[PDB]
């Protein structure tokens, strides 16, 4: 079982993480069964 | 999931996921109905000393 907890902050703090509580919601529980041990996130390139 | 009880209206704001209730003995108390998406209370029957 994949499980993806997901919560929203409207924040308005300049560089680091904000100091506060703030309980994830689970979004989606996902029927995988396969081997996970190794990740890479996705960025968004801009061009001019 | 199998029980006896009084099913009953009920106040309390289950979030979407939430889906049933759990009591310290661990035993359910509220249930979230399939088909209608509702929120269920199950209130034990009334019992007592004869
Ligand atoms: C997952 O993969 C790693 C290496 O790829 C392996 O050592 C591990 O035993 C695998 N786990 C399962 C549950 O297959
Ligand atoms: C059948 O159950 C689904 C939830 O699993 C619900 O969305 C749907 O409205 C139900 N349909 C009927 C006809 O009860």
């Amino acid at each position: 079982y994949f499980k993806i907890y997901s919560k929203h902050t409207p924040i308005n703090l300049v560089r680091d993480l904000p100091q506060g509580f703030s309980a994830l919601e689970p979004l989606v529980d996902l029927p995988i069964g396969i081997n996970i041990t190794r990740f890479q996130t996705l960025l968004a390139l801009h061009r001019s | 999931l199998t029980g006896t009880g009084v099913l009953t209206e009920s106040n309390k704001k289950f979030l979407p996921f939430q889906q049933f209730g759990r009591d310290i003995a661990d035993t359910t108390d509220a249930v979230r109905d399939p088909q209608t998406l509702e929120i269920l209370d199950i209130t034990p029957c009334s019992f007592g000393g004869v």
